[PDB]
């Protein structure tokens, strides 16, 4: 069950200046990257190619090398064509992929944000825009869907290739994918006193940290946001609030899929 | 030039077929497009090749188009005098107004009309207000007799030209030859040039 | 606009005289243009890697920048960021 | 889906003005200026995507474009110079790749109107002896002494254009070739069948559009004013 993303981001200082940088992630890991700088896609993973060939990844390629300098003069264009509606400076991103499930089911998206704000998708055989945006957008949605040509390349992207190709990724990346490194933790106090458990260094995603004293579960307990490590694997921290001197005889418990029953317990 | 055409100039005989070629680097290509351009005259679309490997057809026209190899060919089966034209290849980077054209130089095409029944002859002609003014006709020549231009710089000679009574479905060269000089003929009009042994010269 | 949020941390646990690794986690910022400095006393560090730009669900930006460093009782490490939403450059010290 | 052009041809001065216009009544958002010179395929000059709107295209240097409406594209020549002589096309279109293109507009930037001069236009009545060997009747129409080479040379029978047994000189004859401003001519054949000259109720008439100064272009000649105007030269049919 994951969910294959293809993000995009495009800036447009002027009418001169313009610059194009990509990411692909499967789940929370990078299988590809394209800086702007690059002719060709990057792999970040070993099997980031999948079960294509090679003429099948250069043909696929190719197509994407055509889109970028295309997609740059178009953006281009449909600044001139809007003007003086709209102005420079422009941020596109594109949010393009597919979520697999069991079996042969998929579904594919490809969502376009305008200054930070999301506005068209391509739904069907066609580009619309989504409930919120603005009604200018309806003369650039009219010009791209003139191109019958992109219509049916785009069509072929999400219902046969995306789908195609990911299902062709999670055999090659199974290894990479279902790996299991173990956590570490370790405690620190912060007056305000804060007690804080780091854990850090275990993947997957899923993760169960409390602080305890014995076997009753503090409900004071906040939980932060997921940060990540350079090393792909991940780092949470839970802080709890206490009176200063109660600190003695409270543990912090974490239970984790790479530990194997073995909580780590750590006692204060 | 991202966009070349082959050949540059063509000379052919009527009811003959011919082939141009046209060559092109654009990226991408969406569409080619041939053009039709009478000697100063607007742009007649022929034919517009879309896909991969497409082929077009438009009476005696007919294209090809090669988008691996870049590469568009139009065939023009039994050419009429009517052909006589430039003929332009287009290619359009994209499927929508977005898109620029990219225009090759053009062809050439010249046909040689086809003369049934040649009767060579040099008539005199007068103005329709003054009697004492006048020109000389040569027509009604075949296709292969070159008229040369005049040795006396007070003398003009026009070049061949062919005219098509559609009604009739009839078709003949014909070349004017005048002087601002008082003594002049049409019989001595044509002495510098290579013209037929059977010309008549009316009495 | 939308202001950058900064969180400093380390990969391993912390103790002085062991070599280690430290992040800066900057998020939730647009546009993407963004200067990040890491500093130890209030000096640059040259070897600072970054990870590739990347955006969640919410089209909000975010980025990791990481470097190799030797935590110590006196040495003070910080992260600084640069963004066209705020004024001044905002500065978050780590903290163990 | 049409699209006029006018002027379709002009003479002009070396740092004048001149006003090149096209009108689309196809309600077209998108409108398109292009050049033609022997040896290159047609070249962008600027282009608009609607009322207001101008966009430099490939070679916009020596012209300005102006949008005033959706169905006016103009180009504008504020100081004009002999390497502007071309053939200009204008196009519009919508959202779709096809671009519908006007007629075209021959121009000729010349350093001085100083040599420019109307046409003499004569009618010449066909030969009596071409009448009983071929059944046929050729009349000849010749423009003489005219400068620059821009004449539109034309065939009317009877109030209406004739096309059919017309043929006209390719490219208009150097009365002079030694001097460099000489002045042209330009010949032209209306061939009909014998019976229908001999008919004394056909009006036949040869008429060259000479293109000239314009009203507004100074004369400080003795001479006429040598005007865009038709010269034309007229017969009858007999018997
Ligand atoms: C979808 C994922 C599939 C999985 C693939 C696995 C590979 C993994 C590697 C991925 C790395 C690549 C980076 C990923 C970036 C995400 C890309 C998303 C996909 C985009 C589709 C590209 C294929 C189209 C063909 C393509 O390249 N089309 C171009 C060029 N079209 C040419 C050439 C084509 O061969 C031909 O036919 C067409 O007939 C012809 O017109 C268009 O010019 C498009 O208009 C380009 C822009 C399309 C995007 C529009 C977004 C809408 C933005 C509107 C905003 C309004 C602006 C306000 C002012
Ligand atoms: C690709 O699949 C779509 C189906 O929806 C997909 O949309 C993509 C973007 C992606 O999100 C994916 O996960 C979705 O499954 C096909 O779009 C459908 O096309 C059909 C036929 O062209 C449309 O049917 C229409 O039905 C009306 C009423 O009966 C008729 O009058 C019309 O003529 C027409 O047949 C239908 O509207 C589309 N479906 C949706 C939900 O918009 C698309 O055809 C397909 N493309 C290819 C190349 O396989
Ligand atoms: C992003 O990449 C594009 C394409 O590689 C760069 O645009 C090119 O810039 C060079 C040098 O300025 C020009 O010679 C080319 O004509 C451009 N290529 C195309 C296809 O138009 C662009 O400069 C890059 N952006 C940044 C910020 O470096
Ligand atoms: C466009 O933006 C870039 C980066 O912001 C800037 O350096 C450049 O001066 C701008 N270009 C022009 C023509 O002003």
């Amino acid at each position: 069950n994951y969910t294959f993303r293809c993000l995009q981001m495009s800036s447009f200082a002027n009418r001169s200046w313009s610059r194009t940088d990509s990411v692909v992630w499967l789940g929370d890991l990078q299988t590809h990257r394209w800086s702007n700088d690059s002719a060709t896609i990057s792999f970040t993973k070993p099997w980031s190619q999948g079960k294509l060939s090679n003429q099948q990844w250069e043909k696929l390629q190719h197509m994407f090398q055509v889109y970028r300098v295309s997609f740059t003069r178009d953006i281009q264009e449909l600044v001139k064509m809007m003007s003086p509606k709209e102005d420079y400076p422009i941020e596109i991103q594109l949010s393009a992929g597919c979520e697999m499930y069991p079996g042969n089911a998929s579904e594919s998206f490809l969502h376009v944000a305008f200054q930070g704000k999301y506005v068209v998708r391509f739904w069907g055989t066609s580009w619309q825009t989504v409930p919120g945006a603005p009604s200018w957008l309806d003369l650039p949605i009219k010009v791209l869907n003139a191109d019958q040509g992109t219509s049916a390349t785009v069509q072929m992207l999400l219902n046969d290739t995306c789908p195609l190709f990911v299902r062709g990724l999670l055999e090659a990346g199974k290894s990479d994918l279902e790996k299991q490194e173990k956590p570490v933790a370790w405690l620190s106090s912060v007056p305000s006193r804060q007690l804080v458990c780091h854990v850090s260094g275990f993947y997957p995603k899923p993760v169960w940290v409390m602080w305890m004293r014995g076997d009753q579960e503090q409900q004071g307990t906040h939980r932060g946001d997921f940060l990540p490590n350079a090393d792909e694997t991940w780092y949470l921290q839970a802080t709890l609030d206490v009176e200063a001197g109660e600190e003695a005889g409270l543990a912090c418990r974490v239970k984790h899929s790479s530990l194997g029953g073995q909580d780590i317990i750590l006692y204060w | 030039t991202q966009v070349e055409q082959s050949p540059q100039s063509l000379v052919v005989r009527q009811g003959e077929n011919c082939v141009l070629q046209c060559n092109y680097s654009v990226t991408p290509d969406n569409h080619l497009r041939w053009f039709k351009q009478d000697t100063g005259k607007g742009l007649v679309s022929l034919t517009v090749l879309v896909d991969q490997k497409d082929k077009t057809s438009n009476g005696r026209y007919s294209a090809t188009l090669d988008k691996d190899a870049k590469h568009s060919t139009l065939h023009i089966t039994a050419t009429l005098l009517d052909d006589t034209a430039t003929y332009i290849c287009v290619v359009g980077d994209r499927g929508s107004a977005l898109g620029r054209l990219h225009f090759g130089a053009g062809t050439q095409l010249i046909v040689i009309p086809d003369i049934q029944n040649p009767d060579p002859a040099v008539y005199q002609l007068r103005d329709s207000k003054s009697s004492d003014k006048s020109v000389c006709l040569f027509t009604d020549f075949d296709s292969q007799t070159n008229v040369s231009q005049s040795k006396d710089s007070d003398v003009y000679i026009t070049d061949k030209c062919v005219l098509d009574m559609r009604s009739m479905d009839f078709k003949s060269n014909s070349a004017v030859a005048w002087s601002n000089k008082s003594d002049f003929a049409c019989a001595n009009a044509f002495n510098n040039s290579i013209i037929p042994e059977d010309t008549f010269f009316p009495s | 606009q939308k202001t950058p949020q900064i969180q400093v941390y380390s990969r391993h646990p912390p103790e002085n005289g062991k070599p280690n690794i430290l992040n800066c986690y900057v998020t939730q910022f647009h546009p993407p243009h963004i200067e990040i400095q890491m500093l130890k006393n209030g000096k640059k560090i040259p070897k600072v890697e970054m990870s590739d730009m990347s955006f969640s669900k919410d089209w909000s930006f975010y980025i990791l920048a990481h470097t190799e460093f030797t935590p110590t009782e006196t040495d003070t490490y910080a992260c600084r960021v640069k963004h066209a939403s705020m004024a001044e450059p905002k500065t978050v010290y780590w903290d163990r | 889906a049409a699209v006029t052009q006018s002027p379709r041809n002009k003479v002009a001065v070396t740092g004048g003005k001149v006003t090149l216009s096209c009108n689309q009544t196809n309600n077209h958002n998108n409108m398109y200026w292009y050049r033609q010179d022997t040896g290159h395929g047609l070249r962008l000059i600027h282009y608009s995507y609607g009322a207001g709107s101008t966009e430099k295209g490939d070679i916009p240097d020596g012209y300005k474009a102006s949008r005033p409406s959706q169905e006016n594209f103009s180009l504008i020549l504020e100081l004009a110079t002999p390497s502007q002589t071309s053939v200009y096309f204008c196009a519009s279109g919508d959202e779709g790749y096809t671009q519908y293109f006007g007629p075209g507009t021959r121009l000729l930037v010349l350093e001085d109107l100083r040599n420019v001069t109307p046409p003499k236009v004569s009618l010449f009545e066909p030969s009596k002896a071409e009448i009983s060997h071929t059944q046929k009747a050729t009349l000849v129409c010749l423009a003489t002494g005219f400068y620059p080479d821009h004449v539109e040379l034309s065939w009317w029978v009877n109030g209406k254009e004739v096309h059919s047994g017309v043929c006209t000189d390719p490219q208009p004859l150097k009365e002079q070739p030694a001097l460099n401003d000489s002045r042209y001519s330009l010949s032209s054949r209306l061939r009909v069948s014998a019976t229908f000259w001999q008919n004394p109720r056909n009006h036949f008439r040869c008429q060259v559009q000479f293109y000239g100064l314009s009203e507004n272009d100074e004369w400080t000649q003795d001479r006429a004013k040598p005007v865009t105007q038709i010269v034309s030269a007229e017969a009858w049919g007999r018997a």
